[PDB]
């Protein structure tokens, strides 16, 4: 089968910026090549097709090269409208298939999180469980690693963490990470640590309670 | 003003199979070829299948040979797609989009998926059965800016819903993507940041509904004492 | 279809995706909620012709692509230099003579017409002359009954099918 790929997966730059993303395809694929535009939980968009005819109504800044194994996208000056995940795709009469896609977000200037962490609710307790939450808020870039503490014990695979979108509004993004445990265990230990790192901090910062207080 | 309109999300066993359909309205003609692309969370996009332009028969990647059919009727100006030995795996947003005959090179003519698409249909496989959250404070506890949130805790399936006061807060609100755990229910956290001096004073409510289950829920959230 | 030889004109683009070159692949019903909304024939270049190509004398016939001399050409009319000369189908002698196409992006382009205030295969205000693709260029005539009709220009009979309202 043709498998198309990209390259490379992600990528930061400014509004203004020219960019240029890449597509191969396994075999030569001559000119049956498409570009897709998707933006977090939207039906994509066709934006080039034939290797370089413009959908219409999408803007000139757009444009597309290549023939053969070798296709770019290019934006001659990025806008606040491009950021998204690209996609590239086959077409023949028989099947389409889509590269893996490229995820274009905005840079701005570095910034680390502010920690917050909150010790499991009294309701919570009553039902059996205990959920550990620690927020890392508005930082930049979308790079950080929390690590768990219950008193100096270093938790692995207990935790599961996810992260926000970029906003819209100051570019940053936020991150959540719930350790699990049982109430039993719970009640077990005092100290309990959420430790992060991020570029923006010269050193990890940790956030901390002791159960009860 | 041509729409794609699709059928609403389901909920399926493995094993099970599921029957998505996409009406087309607004349109020049009765009647349009129509591709399903999917994408399951976190992921990218995987065409389906569909039916083609040219022969009005059905086409798939053939991954799926011997479990998707591909139908349509005529007088409904709707297309069919049954999925069938459903797996987990297949848990994704479905989306339809018109399979176009664009343009045309050496007598040979080609087809795009072309605007406008579907709103999308999720359809979940799981042996999980439907069950609303639980919903938990995140309490406030320094500086001049306050935290605090609710925790959705245990629900499925996707998608629940999160406000704050009703509406009336919305900046500095994150509401998080739903994490998958592994007894098979979905958790969701929502946090907000508000001015340390409203902790005493403003009330905090986070609104919560599972429309799968029927489960609204307003949850204040105050300082721990 | 008759459409698919290489002597017919294929520069098609269906830019505003109405799902007009679906139509001439296989027969689509038009949305009916739609359809209620004396120029020469001459030379054409063909990158703005799609699909067949028909005059009327006022019996249709098929013009396939040349190049600006005359000889045929059969390249799907993709070459810069393919024309279609519409007016080498018309006869020497009679004042009848209209031809009808569609252009790239799916629209039906006419010139010529009765003698004369309509234009191309259009006889009267509510006939048109049938042909192979006239529920193509003229989908909102899908209704039209057809009627066997004699017709005399300079002299010749012609016997042709019209599609009358
Ligand atoms: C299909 O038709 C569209 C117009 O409906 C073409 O769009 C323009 O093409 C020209 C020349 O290629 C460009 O300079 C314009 O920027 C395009 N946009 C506008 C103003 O419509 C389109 O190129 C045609 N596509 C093909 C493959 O023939
Ligand atoms: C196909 O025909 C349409 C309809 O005549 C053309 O669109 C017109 O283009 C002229 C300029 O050349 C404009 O003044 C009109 O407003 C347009 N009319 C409409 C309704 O679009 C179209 O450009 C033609 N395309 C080709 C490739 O020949
Ligand atoms: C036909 O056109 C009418 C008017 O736009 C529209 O309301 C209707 O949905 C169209 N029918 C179909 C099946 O597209
Ligand atoms: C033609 O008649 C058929 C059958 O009654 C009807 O479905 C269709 O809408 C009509 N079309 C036009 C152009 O009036
Ligand atoms: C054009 O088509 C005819 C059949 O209609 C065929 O005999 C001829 O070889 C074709 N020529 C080219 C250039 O493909």
């Amino acid at each position: 089968d043709i498998v198309m790929t990209q390259s490379p997966s992600t990528l930061s730059a400014s509004v203004g910026d020219r960019v240029t993303i890449s597509c191969r395809a396994s075999q030569s694929i001559s000119s049956w090549l498409a570009w897709y535009q998707q933006k977090p939980g939207r039906a994509p968009k066709l934006l080039i097709y034939k290797a370089s005819s413009l959908e219409t109504g999408v803007p000139s800044r757009f444009s597309g090269s290549g023939s053969g194994t070798e296709f770019t996208l290019t934006i001659s000056s990025l806008q606040p409208d491009d950021f998204a995940t690209y996609y590239c795709q086959h077409y023949n009469t028989y099947l389409f298939t889509f590269g893996p896609g490229t995820k274009v977000d905005l840079k701005r200037t570095v910034a680390a999180p502010s920690v917050f962490i909150f010790p499991p609710s009294d309701e919570q307790l009553k039902s059996g469980t205990a959920s550990v939450v620690c927020l890392l808020n508005n930082f930049y870039p979308r790079e950080a690693k929390v690590q768990w503490k219950v008193d100096n014990a270093l938790q692995s695979g207990n935790s599961q963490e996810s992260v926000t979108e970029q906003d819209s509004k100051d570019s940053t993004y936020s991150l959540s990470s719930t350790l699990t445990l049982s109430k039993a265990d719970y009640e077990k230990h005092k100290v309990y640590a959420c430790e992060v790192t991020h570029q923006g901090l010269s050193s990890p910062v940790t956030k901390s309670f002791n159960r009860g207080e | 003003q041509v729409q794609l309109v699709q059928s609403g999300a389901e909920v399926k066993k493995p094993g099970s199979s599921v029957k998505v359909s996409c009406t087309t309205s607004g349109g020049t003609y009765i009647n349009y070829a129509i591709s399903w692309v999917r994408q399951a969370p976190g992921q990218g996009l995987e065409w389906v299948g569909g039916m083609s332009p040219i022969s009005n028969t059905p086409k798939y990647a053939q991954k799926f040979q011997g479990r998707v059919t591909i139908t349509a009727d005529e007088s409904t100006s709707t297309t069919y797609m049954e999925l069938s030995s459903l797996r987990p795996e297949d848990t994704a947003v479905y989306y339809c989009a018109r399979d176009l005959l664009k343009y045309c090179g050496g007598g040979n003519c080609h087809s795009l998926l072309v605007d406008p698409w579907g709103q999308g249909t999720l359809v979940t496989v799981s042996s999980a059965s439907t069950k609303g959250p639980s919903v938990f404070p995140l309490a406030p506890s320094s500086g001049g800016t306050a935290a605090l949130g609710c925790l959705v805790k245990d629900y499925f399936p996707e998608p629940v819903t999160v406000s704050w006061n009703s509406g009336a807060l919305t900046s500095g609100v994150h509401t998080f993507p739903a994490v998958l755990q592994s007894s098979g229910l979905y958790s969701l956290s929502s946090v907000v940041t508000v001015p340390s001096s409203s902790l005493g004073t403003q009330t905090y409510i986070c609104n919560v509904n599972h429309k799968p289950s029927n489960t609204k829920v307003d949850k204040r959230v105050e300082p721990k004492s | 279809g008759s459409w698919h030889i290489n002597r017919t004109a294929l520069n098609c683009n269906d830019s505003l995706h109405t799902g007009f070159l679906a139509a001439l692949f296989y027969t689509h019903k038009f949305n009916a909620s739609g359809c209620p909304e004396p120029r020469q024939c001459g030379t054409i270049p063909a990158s703005q012709v799609c699909g067949p190509v028909y005059c009327f004398t006022p019996s249709p016939v098929v013009v396939g692509t040349t190049d600006r001399f005359g000889a045929p050409t059969y390249t799907w009319g993709e070459n810069e230099t393919d024309v279609l000369i519409l007016n080498n189908t018309r006869p020497p002698q009679g004042n009848w003579f209209g031809c009808t196409w569609m252009n790239s992006t799916g629209f039906t382009k006419t010139c010529g017409g009765p003698p004369c205030c309509g234009s191309g295969p259009w006889l009267t205000p509510r006939c048109l002359v049938d042909y192979p693709y006239r529920l193509w260029h003229y989908p909102c005539t899908v209704n039209f009954t057809i009627f066997k009709v004699r017709m005399y220009v300079g002299g010749v009979e012609h016997r042709l099918n019209a599609a009358c309202n």
